[PDB]
């Protein structure tokens, strides 16, 4: 399977180092709703005139992304996504900015966030819990050849196609590292500890937050959860976790080296690689090439209505997009 | 149950990254 990550890494290279820029305009697209809000702006549907495509555009406001000091990790963000290509990452089509905003365009993914099938229904049960999980499990083999890392993993940034497979979005915190990082940076509840003991840490905190995923996927509950955010990093640190009494014995043993505190220990960060977590009991019945042609079928199909359908997303306040007469950070964006 | 702790808890819509 090495040998298909090698020409993976050719063409990531080739775009990496000179990334596309500016392949597209506004006045290309109208916009229909916001499928989402977000720190730095919102996630709208917009309709492509010339082809009649759908896409989801994420606007980013520059001023917004000084004001946080977050220019560095949004450069990465659309230099890594432009250069990407798999199954269960979500595709950027175009990106360009004007004079107040940072716009990617990417494909617009119906079926709506993971996250809220799983609030609405509950918990997933094991085999379709499994499922998603061998698809991120592929996804960050993938990335980590590459020498990324992401960091961000949760139900809100994982949609669910209209195949019932996975796309991964939201690359805010991805980062091209061969080495250690310090960034304090992800969400609360999918940290690992390392990260918040300001140790310097690799892409071993990707499979800590795989742990987690498949522990709320199963209980549809996070293993360290607290009203804020300072109380559910002392339970993290701990460690100590608590399975419900539903879950299998074999899905226990997975989570308990996925779930480790002592890097030394941590599935995904010792010899064998990957190929720990590929070939635990858990997997037994997991067809790898099956779940990367996308040949197995999806145990949930989300309903969809003909194109253009949001109904799997909440309903958002709307804004208009306002653009200045005169260039904002400029020389801070040039690459993008 | 645990089940009910959470959902009585502040953090059960969606999450927001942190930058720090
Ligand atoms: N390709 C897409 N298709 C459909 N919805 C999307 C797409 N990408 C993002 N969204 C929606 O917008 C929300 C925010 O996107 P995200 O990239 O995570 O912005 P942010 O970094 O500000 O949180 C996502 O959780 C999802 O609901
Ligand atoms: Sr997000
Ligand atoms: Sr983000």
């Amino acid at each position: 399977v090495k040998e298909f990550l090698a020409k993976a890494k050719e063409d990531f290279l080739k775009k990496w180092e000179t990334p596309s820029q500016n392949t597209a305009q506004l006045d290309q697209f109208d916009r229909i709703k916001t499928l989402g809000t977000g720190s730095f702006g919102r996630v709208m549907l917009v309709k492509h005139k010339e082809s009649g495509n759908h896409y989801a555009m994420k606007i980013l406001d520059k001023q917004k992304v000084v004001k946080l000091k977050q220019i560095e990790h949004t450069l990465n963000e659309k230099r890594i996504l432009q250069a990407v290509n798999f199954p269960f990452l979500v595709k950027l089509e175009f990106s360009f900015k004007d004079n107040s905003n940072l716009y990617m365009v990417m494909e617009y993914v119906a079926g709506g966030e993971m996250f809220s099938h799983l609030r609405r229904i509950g918990r997933f049960s094991e085999p379709h819990a499994r499922f998603y999980a061998a698809q991120i499990v592929l996804t960050f083999e993938y990335l980590h050849s590459l020498d990324l890392i992401y960091r961000d993993l949760k139900p809100e940034n994982l949609l669910i196609d209209q195949q019932g497979y996975i796309q991964v979005t939201d690359f805010g915190f991805a980062k091209r590292v061969k080495g250690r990082t310090w960034t304090l940076c992800g969400t609360p509840e999918y940290l690992a500890p390392e990260i918040i003991l300001s140790k310097g840490y690799n892409k071993a905190v990707d499979w800590w937050a795989l742990g987690v995923l498949i522990y709320e996927m199963a209980a549809g509950y996070p293993p360290f959860f607290a009203d804020q955010p300072i109380q559910i990093y002392e339970k993290i640190v701990s460690g100590k976790v608590r399975f419900p009494s539903h879950f299998s014995s074999d899905l226990k043993d997975l989570l308990r080296n996925l779930l480790q505190v002592d890097l030394t220990k941590r599935f995904g960060n010792l010899k064998n690689g990957v190929n720990d977590i590929k070939n635990h009991k858990w997997f037994a019945t997991t067809d790898w090439i099956a779940i990367y042609q996308r040949k197995v079928e999806a145990p949930f199909i989300p309903k969809f209505k003909g194109p253009g359908d949001t109904s799997n997303f909440d309903d958002y306040e709307e804004e208009e997009i306002r653009v200045s007469i005169n260039e904002k950070c400029g020389k801070e964006f040039t690459e993008f | 149950t645990t089940y009910a702790d959470f959902i009585a808890s502040g953090r059960t819509g969606r999450r927001a990254s942190i930058h720090d």
